[PDB]
């Protein structure tokens, strides 16, 4: 059982090499994305009965 | 592939009846509807009968009502036509066509060959004002199309058809729907229109592309075709 | 409306068909094998004449279908939910074993998919189970057992001990030593699926 | 004002009205929706019809017995509404049959029954049922008249036989067995055969189908044997008879005793059909 | 010498861990605090697909948002046209054990696969009028749990053997083939970018895959559970898993750790499936509760309940454009919320 | 003669 002990740590290895980055900066994004997509939401905001393809 | 010949031609006298018969093989017949579009030997195209998959529905021209019978035979794969009571008028060349219907489905995508038959002695408008166009290679011609009775339907759809006959051929289907660029024809043919009018482009014109083309409605089921417009080099 | 007047006689022949279709695949009896390593199945299957194998034939103007799910190595859990519905269970055991069995048994009836499903019970190998016993006594793998060292209280012990694992009054028990026989596993069947379809009809039309 | 039994009468006619109006409605608006996909609602359906249209035609005998015997209607409504008041009762008699003889044939032969059983036997069941009922009721319309005297005037509907006294000895016999003593045989013996037979055995016992069959065969018989005593005792005596009144002032009593199992036969469904609260919110 | 090996995987695994911790500074909820909520969503039937028989346990929407695909118990695999309620197709299949579907983005392929160990394709441009086979797809040793179409040409499929391959239409060869998991595959999700996949596992993980290489880059170990669900957030820098815990978590690629959990105390039954809306602020999970929850990604409480479902919600959809949402059970019966 | 007021019921 060499061999998977032997690929087990280069995986670890090659997973230990990573870069990160701080959660505020991906929390903000998130907000980011979320506040500058809203506004083509239909879900969020009910279309009117006119434009809805199943009314 | 694709194959549907056709028998049952000849010389008929005044009052007579014939059948006509319309074999298929290398597809699924039962799926399919028929048509039974006629030419006269010096004119245009001609709607005469329909006959629905399953034998559900039958619809005749109102010229031949009363006087002709359609039916399939599904086991045999087979198309039947029964006429009683020929005049001189019925002279024409008839052809085979088949569709299919359903959301997407591309209709009048086959045609068949054709055969001949000489007998010893609330509408829509379609209108084709070029009777006949010079061109030359490489240049570029256009064809238009007008109707009386506006073909956009409530649901976004216009039902508009292209077809081209070259000489000693059988015709064949370039666009559908007006926008729809049929399977196996080149790049270089677009339609576009709105409301009553239409245009076809044929940028870079080969030397295949001779022939007469043909605008159809398929909004009423007295269907109606166009006069036809000539492209010779 | 426009031609979409064929669509819908399309679909209403779709709808035809599968009305048509499922009325006749309704007709059909539908039996699940679960057992264990070399317990005989294949031999008895073969007898009565990787995937899933789906053997199937008509007894009496009855059409049976068995299921084998024996070539796949996984946790039941995964795909025991797809075999809901099933009439019954041709549980099957061997006598010259037996532990495991006991525990796949009490796992299976004490299911929450499987709470109304009848259990069929096949003891196989009997001539070499005498003779073993003969060699040997049951106090091998039965130390708490306490009398003779004959056939028939050996039997009556092993099919006490594998029965009392029910815990459900609603559930039927048709226990069976078939010797190898021939041309009796067919019968017993239909006896319990005669009686399961009874009983699913009383159910059905409001007297149970 | 009214010195009779009738007040009664009256009192059982309204209470089976409010009963009957509700019921066997939410019963055929469930059976409605489940046709086309499962085979045992039909019976269902058609009985609870029939009981909700006789429970609808119902509240017309109130407002004839509250005024002494007056016709408001014409000679075509007096001619056309018996035989219709008549028909769904009988056709409700009939249905039980049939569904005891269809309970007695799944019972019996479940081999035969799972390889050919569709809705086209259930319907022309049905059917047969119906055309029998209306053989039944046939001799209504045909011999019902209204008279108008001239004592203090008033106009009331009864059956006028002539002279020839041979054929309401007939009919009355007729009428009398063919909706009494077949029913009741067939009930019977389905029943008791199929008790004989799921007792037999293991696996089948569940002590509910005795009740349900004691529940259904005690009401039947208690509920309609008045009636048809009745009946056939009034259409053989002489109209100038001693013994004629009891019966006449008993009779309106014995309609709304019959009636009574009109109402009551609906409750037997809901109570011992399971699943009835989850169907409920299904079917709306 | 296995006790040195297991002695440096435990110093890496801490080393990971305490990287991991290190970058942890805020949370969610602190920065979100100070935004407004969406209030109470409504959202009612409007369409209802009564032509299955048992079970319907897979759908898949179409790129243009009006045609459907659903696959049953019954053998059947039709499709719909959502907008008249109307069917179009009706093709049979080989064998009755099948658990999952997936429709081609061009139009031109529809795919299933389940207990049979075999995944087929379907053509729908026939010449002749008739859907026929194409390719059958061999090689797994355990059953199929999902399937998703790359192009025209390749496809991607998770079995229950513990790995997952990437395929060639063209010659029916398995390309490449992805190793590491522990327990049977049963999630798959697609990138945007259709250059990355993540997939989840019955070991309670989840790892990140690279479609031109046969590596994998991250591992997520946050459930406790077997993972039923995944789906990519629409911006493809974080995704959402579902388990049968009773919870829900969301994952982000660049920080490599959980962000927040969508839990509540009256819910004990598990999670079938999870979806997403249009802008991310919407996240729709099915349960074994017999309906739907509607969840605040941001702020993590309830927003609205879908009912009408007198069994296990099996399957979850909505569509490109965001109109509507689609619903599967265990009834057969398909609804269309809007 | 002919006549026996039948009650609407029956």
């Amino acid at each position: 059982s060499i061999a998977q002990a032997r690929k087990l740590v280069e995986q670890l290895k090659m997973e230990a090499n990573i870069d990160r980055i701080k959660v505020s900066k991906a929390a903000a994004d998130l907000m980011a994305y979320c506040e500058a997509h809203a506004k083509e939401d239909p879900l969020l905001t009910p279309v009117p009965a006119s434009e809805n393809p199943f009314r | 592939d694709v194959q549907l010949v056709e028998s049952g031609g000849g010389l008929v006298q005044p009052g007579g009846s014939r059948k006509l018969s319309c074999s298929a093989s290398g597809f699924a017949f039962s799926s399919f509807g028929m048509h039974w579009v006629r030419q006269a030997p010096e004119k245009g195209l001609e709607w005469v009968a329909y006959i629905s998959s399953g034998s559900g529905t039958i619809y005749y021209a109102d010229t031949v009502k009363g006087r002709f019978t359609i039916s399939r035979d599904d086991p045999k794969n087979t198309l039947f036509l029964q006429m009683t009571s020929l005049r001189s008028e019925d002279t024409a060349m008839y052809y085979c066509v088949r569709s299919i219907y359903y959301y997407g489905s591309s209709p009048f995508d086959f045609w068949g060959q054709g055969t001949t038959l000489t007998v010893s002695s609330s509408d829509i408008v379609m209108t084709q004002a070029t009777s006949s166009v010079p061109v030359t290679p490489g240049e570029s011609v256009s064809i238009s199309c007008r109707s009386s009775k506006s073909l956009l339907h409530s649901n976004g759809n216009t039902y508009l058809y292209w077809f081209l006959q070259r000489p000693g051929q059988s015709p064949q289907l370039l666009i559908y729907r007006m926008s729809n660029l049929a399977s196996g024809v080149p790049d270089r043919f677009s339609g576009s229109g709105s409301g009553t009018a239409f245009t076809l482009t044929i940028s870079r014109l080969e030397a295949e592309d001779v022939g007469v083309y043909y605008c159809m409605q398929h909004l009423e089921y007295p269907l109606t075709f166009g006069a036809g417009t000539k492209l010779e080099l | 409306s426009a031609e979409e007047r064929a669509a819908l006689e399309r679909s209403k022949a779709i709808e035809k068909n599968l009305k048509e279709d499922g009325i006749s695949a309704a007709k059909d009896v539908k039996l699940l094998l679960l057992g264990a390593d070399n317990s005989g199945k294949s031999t008895i299957v073969k007898q009565m004449k990787t995937g899933i194998v789906e053997t199937h034939f008509t007894f009496k103007n009855l059409h049976f279908r068995l299921f084998d799910v024996g070539g796949q190595r996984s946790e039941r859990k995964k795909w025991i939910h797809c075999f809901e519905d099933v009439t019954a269970i041709i549980f099957c055991v061997d006598l010259s074993d037996m532990h495991e069995s006991l525990m796949l048994f009490d796992s299976i009836c004490n299911n929450k998919f499987f709470i109304d499903t009848s259990i069929i019970l096949f003891l196989n190998k009997k001539d070499l189970f005498g003779e073993k016993i003969k060699k040997s006594p049951l106090t091998i793998c039965f130390p708490e057992y306490t009398g003779p060292n004959t056939y028939e209280d050996a039997a009556a012990y092993i099919q006490a001990q594998f029965e009392s694992k029910n815990r459900s009054p609603n559930k039927e028990i048709y226990c069976h030593m078939t010797c190898a026989t021939d041309t009796n596993n067919a019968q017993v069947i239909f006896d319990a699926v005669t009686d399961i379809i009874i009983a699913n009809n009383l159910r059905g039309c409001g007297l149970y | 004002t009214l010195r009779v039994p009738d007040i009664l009468a009256l009192v059982i006619f309204a209470v089976v009205f409010l009963v009957g109006v509700l019921g066997n409605a939410l019963v055929v608006w469930v059976t409605a929706f489940e046709a086309k996909r499962t085979i045992n609602a039909i019976w269902f359906l058609n009985l609870a019809v029939a009981d909700f249209l006789s429970c609808l035609a119902l509240p017309i005998l109130f407002t004839s017995i509250v005024q002494h015997h007056h016709w408001p209607f014409g000679g075509a409504a007096c001619s056309i509404l018996p035989s219709l008041i008549l028909l769904n009762m009988y056709a409700s008699i009939l249905l039980l049959a049939t569904i005891s003889a269809d309970r007695f044939l799944l019972v019996f032969k479940p081999i035969w029954c799972q390889n050919f059983r569709g809705a086209g036997l259930a319907w022309i069941a049905c059917a047969v049922a119906w055309g029998l009922a209306l053989l039944l009721t046939i001799p209504s319309f045909l011999y019902r008249v209204v008279r108008e005297e001239y004592f203090p005037p008033k106009v009331l509907c009864g059956v006028d036989y002539s002279h020839d006294k041979r054929r309401e000895r007939a009919v009355a016999i007729v009428r009398l067995v063919l909706g009494f003593l077949w029913p009741l045989l067939t009930l019977t013996i389905c029943y008791t055969f199929i008790l004989l037979r799921t007792w037999s055995r293991r696996a089948t016992r569940s002590t509910k189908t005795l009740k349900v069959v004691v529940a259904v065969v005690a009401s039947f018989f208690i509920f309609w044997l008045p009636y048809q005593v009745t009946g056939i005792m009034m259409s053989f005596l002489e109209p100038s008879s001693p013994t004629f009144l009891l019966l006449k002032k008993l009779d309106s009593l014995c309609v709304s005793f019959a009636y009574i199992n009109c109402c009551i036969n609906p409750i037997i469904y809901v109570v011992a059909g399971q699943g009835f609260q989850g169907r409920l919110r299904k079917s709306l | 010498e296995l006790d040195q090996l297991r002695q440096e995987a435990e110093q890496l695994k801490n080393q990971i861990r305490d990287a991991r911790k290190a970058c942890a500074d805020a949370t969610l909820s602190q920065i979100t605090n100070n935004i407004d909520p969406v209030g109470r969503i409504q959202m009612r039937t409007r369409r209802t697909l009564r032509g299955h028989l048992a079970k319907i346990y897979a759908m898949h929407w179409g790129t243009d948002s009006r045609l459907l695909v659903s696959a049953s118990q019954d053998g059947k695999l039709i499709i719909w046209d959502s907008y008249t309620t109307n069917k179009v197709h009706a093709i049979p299949l080989r064998s009755s054990w099948v658990m999952t579907c997936a429709y081609a983005p061009s139009g031109n392929y529809v795919a299933c696969g389940g207990l049979d160990n075999i995944c087929s394709i379907y053509n729908l441009k026939t010449r002749e009028g008739n859907v026929r086979v194409s390719r059958e797809l061999a090689g797994h040793t355990g059953y199929l749990s999902c399937c998703r179409f790359l192009d025209d040409n390749q496809i991607v499929t998770s079995s229950g053997d513990t790995t997952c391959a990437l395929w060639d239409i063209e010659t029916g060869q398995q390309t490449t083939t992805f190793t590491g998991h522990t327990g049977d595959v049963m999630s798959l999700s697609l990138a945007p970018d259709t250059r990355l996949f993540v997939s989840g596992a019955c070991d309670a993980s989840a790892k990140l895959w690279d479609v031109r290489e046969g590596m994998c880059r991250q591992t997520f170990t946050g459930h406790e559970s077997d993972i039923n669900a995944i789906c990519f957030f629409p911006n493809g820098n974080a995704f959402a898993t579902g388990s049968d815990d009773a919870t829900c978590r969301l994952f982000d690629l660049r920080a490599d750790q959980e962000l927040m959990t969508y839990s509540h105390d009256n819910i004990i039954c598990g999670i079938t499936s999870v979806s997403f809306s249009k802008s991310g602020r919407l996240l729709l999970a099915g349960y074994d509760d017999f309906n739907c929850n509607v969840w605040d990604a941001l702020k993590a409480d309830r927003a609205g309940v879908l009912a009408g479902h007198d069994n296990r919600v099996s399957c979850l959809g909505v569509t490109d454009d965001g109109m509507a949402v689609a619903t599967g059970s265990w009834d057969s019966f398909l609804k269309i919320w809007n | 003669y002919s006549f026996k007021d039948m009650p609407l019921x029956r």
